[PDB]
């Protein structure tokens, strides 16, 4: 209840629900929706509440700014709500506040500044986008404010707005065409392309949609013509054969400033005339193989985008597309299994010819003799079809691994020199991990030329001398499930074929003289002698020249300085880890060891130079 | 050189930055002009000591010392050859080439607008050719054209940072169909940069903070499951900074060859030794990556493995003051403090619990002769100027819905309210009556401080935290602040009497014992290799004493979360607790606490249990003294 202005206790609990509205305001949950509040005060400072607190406040609590309220209008949904048990019951926008209905003043006349902009077309078109994808509170708020026709002018205004984007899409695909061209030729846009520069903050009405039926808009075009020209470029601009066509008619011109409409009999034209030709071409199917690998030459592999580039011709010429696209596609993804086959049949006789596996094929001689035929037809080469039922999948990818055998000789002449079978090759990987370096590319050649050769050896070890085209096939079968689970093995292959001189050193390796650093270190680890002294020359008492390291080993000693132990420690950072931690527990010794005295040779220093003479002399 | 044939081997020394060298007061290119002649000083000309030499430079030199050689110079490329530098970039694939060519003349203008517009030099070429390269990757992964969604990610991942300069303004400028019209936030650019989905490799991260609070965040938020590897300036006495740069060159490449994330806070002691690696120019064997990194004179290549990625946390300021140009052109630069990741209905969580911590502070009760106003700093120990952002976010990161709801609304609040009321003192529970939150709210805070809540002793707090059932958490990191003494060893084997169920001896460290890392390691490691499930570690520091033992506390933190995620194995759970100990006479005001991340905090006034108090101060706070020696 309420007991007047001096009830305190309903002054706290009209606070408590200020604060519980802009509770529910700054969440955005709906305060208003099924209140019977039948008592006018109270509902009053509820809707002064939701006015006040749900107000976009930045930086300032009014707006002086229309599109936002605007926006506030649309958006949020106790707006709709509130005009309504405002307007519905005249006794209740009587006492709401001063500032209150103050914002509910600005609110109406912000609505009926942009909606009164809007039975003229004098909208500022990102309004009309505004009210386009907020229509049925719009709606609802334009009843409001009418009771105190609308549907007809909206689908009028979306179609004026529709026919505004997809004419700005038009002038967007044409600038994009002739800007592919910028280092070719250049063409001036008339004034299009200032007017397509500018913002669409733009009014409505400035975009000419006048009669006297017909929609002509501020891309003012010089022609119908060069309107239908963007459109058909709109509609092929995502075509590949038409980008494809359009390049070499754009080179087929040649400081050339171009006027517009003289592109579009040109380069537009004979461009499209060229395109329509190819396409009834395919239509019967009459092109010959010559056109099909010089135009469909990206198009290997790939036969979804072809899929869709077909369709993207087929929408040139408006008709059904019911059985001219799978038969084509089918067709050039033949040829293309064909050619593949071609190379595929080339690579596999250069790998028998340096493998030395003479034996007998007898299969692929007409697949060879087709290579050097030219036929000229667009029909299905059949009797190869057979033949590619022993090229079937062997595939693009995978034909690099034969040509790594192809091209590798001299590592398959040292590995049937030197290894002779599988087995040898666990004493030389042991063999060579002594013999490669300690860094990380230098460790890592070992595991390649073991992952290579382990991946290659259904090949370059176990294959007879004699054999016929199956036991080939059924051990490249063997060879591409070696493949599939480490698809770098023709790298392995070609980087340890590179490697060829430090593979052959291996086994002729004299006792290489140089000290690894892990092995250093355990040396240090395990018999060297730090020695502080502050040198008894001429010298200063720097750091380098206070401490050294002896390293006793024929019973001469070694002498290290600080800068030789760091370059120590930073090789001994840096080596690649051997995955053991006996290495770890070295390294980790000798570095805080060699920290624990550096730490000395510190505070010995600072005991010098202070001026001591009880370390004077200390050692 | 020595010993080898000078015809078929020849050795290069290369200078990498002989532009900074240029004026330097110690004049070290003043020893270049007789070391090009014969390659020694004060030494007669040999064989082997002529070497080749390579120097490359961004700032400019002089070409008094370049008659000597060949000078190779280039201003800027112009508009034609950002163009042809796209294609060449866009050139393995000729489909999606000719797809995304119509963008190469629009992202060169709006470039060229943007290397006008900034101030000072901060976007660079490789932003425009990590444009081109984000732009052709989705374009191969979509084949369907270019959304506008893709283009304004891929312009304001690559064009970000830098505060006065309107990215997606220029950038659209330009061309206007890719008017993308809702929010992009630096959240999803920063997380699809640090998790990508499978030459094409991004750029590392350079995440520009305010006042340090982005780790903070980053460990709220991002990091799911697997923490990276926080490599970090050790503040630790007596710590040599050369071998502490060794050690960290050392994790770095070990996280490289592993795959694991590293952040680094320190990159202006490691750019010298990492500037190699955040060029992202790497060289293959067998398929592996190789990537230079460096240690003095000592240059190897390392392994990166194929998941690895890379942030640098800095500050906004320390970014625009120090970091060279050149290293800032690397980094992918984003912005985040605060004001980023608080959506505004957490900023109003924020205003609504700053005015409930000073209601809760601000009693009125003069029925004791004194005079003595409270801030929230002495009521909340822990409590700072941020340090409600920090309560929101881990609150609304405990709710994990995270839509608006007002049902979610309402729970983000009594969840924050919770959190701050679990580092408040209980005589300000006490003096929480006369408050101006009425004796309502006052006596269900201090419900829920004595009963949902545990404050009674360390050892309580344990065994109502173990039994917890910790979701997707292997460690659990707990700050603790308390008035009573530290645990002294004695108290370490009556706690481990309690805890012998459920806990397997909980070692206790005291941060002041501690001069280098690595003793502070070798303690960790020798708690970490003891069998048992659920160990405890209890890392201790008083404020007030003569020990300086305040900053070693974040070296402490970031070394223990480091060496338990490299060290701790699948079956255990880990239990960490910083107790640190503070005092009424001051240093409970001064402290500066909640530390988010992964860290709760929570306040323990008596780390002890008491035998001689009931441990509920409501049971001695309804009763006089004289019923407190009434008999049976």
């Amino acid at each position: 209840r309420d007991g007047g202005l001096h009830d305190s206790v309903s002054r706290s609990f009209e606070k408590c629900v200020i604060e519980a509205v802009s509770s529910a305001c700054q969440s955005q949950t709906s305060v208003l929706e099924g209140l019977s509040c039948q008592d006018l005060q109270k509902f009053g400072t509820l809707l002064s509440a939701v006015i006040t607190k749900s107000w976009p406040v930045h930086n300032g609590e009014p707006v002086f700014d229309v599109d936002e309220i605007f926006k506030y209008l649309l958006k949020w949904p106790d707006v709709r709500q509130l005009f309504e048990l405002c307007g519905t019951n005249e006794k209740i926008i009587d006492n709401i506040t001063e500032e209150g209905r103050q914002l509910m003043a600005t609110a109406e006349s912000v609505f009926q500044k942009v909606a009164g902009e809007l039975e003229n077309g004098t909208i500022v078109v990102g309004q009309l986008e505004l009210i386009l994808e907020h229509q049925s509170q719009f709606l609802d708020i334009w009843n409001l404010n009418r009771r105190r026709d609308v549907r007809s002018l909206l689908k009028r205004r979306r179609d004026d707005l529709l026919f505004l984007k997809q004419e700005k899409r038009y002038v967007e695909s044409l600038l994009r065409q002739l800007g592919r061209v910028k280092h070719l030729v250049q063409v001036d846009f008339g004034n299009i392309e200032i007017i397509h520069s500018q913002d669409l903050s733009n009014k409505k009405l400035n975009e000419a949609v006048i009669k006297l039926s017909y929609k002509r808009e501020t891309h003012y075009c010089l022609s119908p013509d060069i309107r239908e020209m963007a459109s058909k470029l709109d509609s092929l601009k995502d075509s590949h054969i038409f980008q494809d066509f359009w390049q070499e008619t754009a080179e087929s011109l040649n400081e050339l400033k171009v006027s517009l409409p003289e592109v579009l009999e040109y380069l537009y034209n004979p461009c499209y005339d060229n395109f329509y030709t190819l396409y009834e071409n395919l239509k019967s199917g009459k092109i010959t193989f010559a056109e099909v690998d010089a135009i469909f030459k990206d198009f290997v592999d790939k036969y979804d985008e072809l899929k869709n580039d077909l369709k993207f011709m087929c929408t040139m010429n408006p008709q059904d597309q019911k059985g001219w696209i799978s038969e084509r596609v089918g067709q050039i993804k033949e040829y293309h299994t064909l050619h593949q086959a071609v190379s595929s049949a080339k690579v596999i006789l250069q790998v028998r010819r340096a493998l030395g596996v003479t034996g007998d094929f007898s299969v692929l001689n007409p697949l060879l003799n087709f290579a050097d035929s030219f036929e000229d037809f667009g029909n299905e080469s059949p009797q190869f079809i057979k033949a590619k039922q022993l090229l079937q999948d062997i595939s693009e990818p995978r034909q690099r691994c034969l040509e790594e055998l192809a091209r590798q000789t001299e590592l398959v002449a040292w590995l049937h020199k030197a290894l002779e079978d599988i087995n040898e090759l666990k004493v030389f990987v042991d063999l060579a991990s002594i013999s490669a370096g300690e860094n990380d590319i230098d460790v890592d050649r070992v595991a390649c030329f073991h992952d290579a050769v382990q991946g290659y050896a259904s090949l370059l070890y176990k294959m007879d001398e004699r054999t016929n085209f199956s036991d080939f096939m059924n051990h490249l079968q063997e060879l591409w499930r070696a493949l599939d689970n480490d698809q770098h093995l023709p790298d392995k292959l070609k980087d340890s074929a590179r490697n060829l001189e430090w593979l052959k050193t291996v086994k002729e390796s004299h006792g290489s003289v140089e000290l690894s650093s892990l092995s250093l270190a355990t040396a240090i680890n395990s018999r060297g002698v730090y020695v502080i002294e502050a040198p008894k020359d001429g010298q200063k008492i720097s750091p380098d020249t206070v401490l050294r390291l002896l390293l006793p080993d024929p019973e001469a000693l070694r002498t290290y300085s600080t800068e030789e132990l760091k370059e120590l420690l930073n090789k001994l950072m840096l080596m690649s880890g051997k995955k053991d931690h006996n290495s770890n527990t070295e390294v980790e010794k000798f570095s805080e060891v060699f920290s624990n005295m550096q730490r000395l040779v510190h505070v010995f220093i600072k005991l010098h130079c202070a001026g001591n003479m009880l370390f004077r002399t200390w050692t | 050189q020595q010993g080898k044939d000078l015809g078929q081997y020849v050795s290069v020394v290369v200078l990498d930055e002989v532009g900074l060298a240029e004026d330097s007061p110690k004049m070290p290119l003043k020893t270049l002009h007789p070391l090009l002649e014969d390659g020694c000083i004060e030494d007669d000309p040999a064989p082997y000591k002529k070497v080749g030499f390579v120097g490359i430079s961004n700032w400019a030199l002089d070409p008094a010392k370049m008659n000597r050689g060949i000078f190779v110079s280039r201003g800027s490329p112009n508009e034609k050859e950002l163009i042809e530098s796209a294609e060449g970039i866009c050139s393995s694939d000729r489909l999606v080439q000719d797809k995304i060519r119509g963008y190469f003349a629009p992202f060169a203008k709006a470039y060229e607008t943007v290397c006008q517009k900034q101030d000072k030099e901060f976007f660079g070429l490789r932003d425009y050719y990590s444009l081109i390269k984000m732009v052709f990757a989705k374009a191969k992964a979509s084949k369907r054209g270019l959304s506008p969604q893709d283009i304004t990610h891929a312009v304001l991942r690559n064009f970000s940072g830098k505060d006065n300069i309107q990215a997606l303004s220029i950038f659209t400028a330009s061309l206007p169909e890719a008017r993308y019209k809702e929010e992009v936030s630096t959240v999803e650019l920063i997380k699809q940069n640090i998790y990508p989905g499978p030459g094409a490799e991004s750029r590392y991260l350079l995440v520009l903070t305010r006042n340090y609070v982005a780790l903070q965040i980053l460990q709220q938020t991002f990091f799911e499951g697997q923490q990276p590897e926080i490599i970090f300036g050790s503040s630790f006495p007596q710590d040599q900074e050369y071998t502490q740069i060794c050690r960290n060159i050392n994790r770095v490449k070990i996280c490289m060859e592993t795959g694991k994330m590293v952040v680094l806070l320190n990159l202006q002691n490691l750019y010298e030794s990492l500037y190699d690696a955040l060029n992202q120019y790497y060289v293959y064997l067998g398929g592996q990556k190789y990537v230079d990194l460096g240690l003095g004179t000592h240059r190897v290549k390392c392994r990166v493995h194929t998941a690895f990625r890379l942030i640098v946390i800095e500050e906004k300021d320390v970014v625009y003051k120090q970091f060279p140009v050149p290293l800032i052109n690397r980094l992918e630069k984003h912005y985040l403090d605060m004001n980023t990741v608080l959506q505004p209905w957490q900023k109003s969580i924020v205003q609504e619990l700053q005015q409930w911590a000073h209601e809760f502070a601000d009693v009125k009760a003069d029925q004791f002769i004194a005079r003595h106003k409270y801030s929230p700093a002495d009521v909340f120990i822990g409590y700072h100027s941020d340090a409600c952002a920090s309560v929101v976010l881990q609150a609304v990161e405990r709710q994990g819905c995270r839509d608006l709801t007002e049902e979610l609304y309402r729970k983000v609040s009594e969840e924050a309210r919770s959190i701050l009321l679990d580092c408040a003192t209980p005589d300000a529970v006490v003096r929480l009556s006369g408050s101006s939150l009425g004796s309502f709210t006052a006596k269900q805070l201090s419900q829920e401080y004595y009963y949902a809540q545990q404050h009674n002793s360390f050892v309580d707090f344990l065994q109502a935290h173990l039994r917890m059932t910790h979701h997707e958490c292997r460690a659990v990191f707990t700050e603790i602040t308390t008035f009573s003494r530290l645990l002294t060893g004695n108290d370490c084997d009556v706690l481990a009497s309690e805890l012998r169920g459920l806990a397997s001896k909980p070692v206790v460290l005291s941060l002041q014992q501690y001069d280098t890392e690595y003793s502070f390691l070798k303690d960790v490691r020798s708690w970490l290799t003891n069998p048992g499930k659920r160990k405890v570690l209890v890392i201790q520091a008083d404020f007030d004493d003569g020990t300086r033992s305040a900053q070693l506390v974040a070296s402490a933190k970031y070394t223990a979360i480091n060496e338990i995620n490299k060290t701790q194995g699948t079956k255990d759970f880990v239990f960490v607790y910083f107790v640190t100990k503070l005092s009424r006479m001051g240093s409970g005001t001064s402290y500066v606490g909640f530390h988010g991340g992964l860290w709760r905090s929570v306040h323990i006034d008596d780390l002890r249990r008491s035998t001689i108090m009931a441990s509920d101060v409501t049971k001695l706070q309804n009763v006089t003294i004289s019923q407190l020696f009434k008999p049976e």
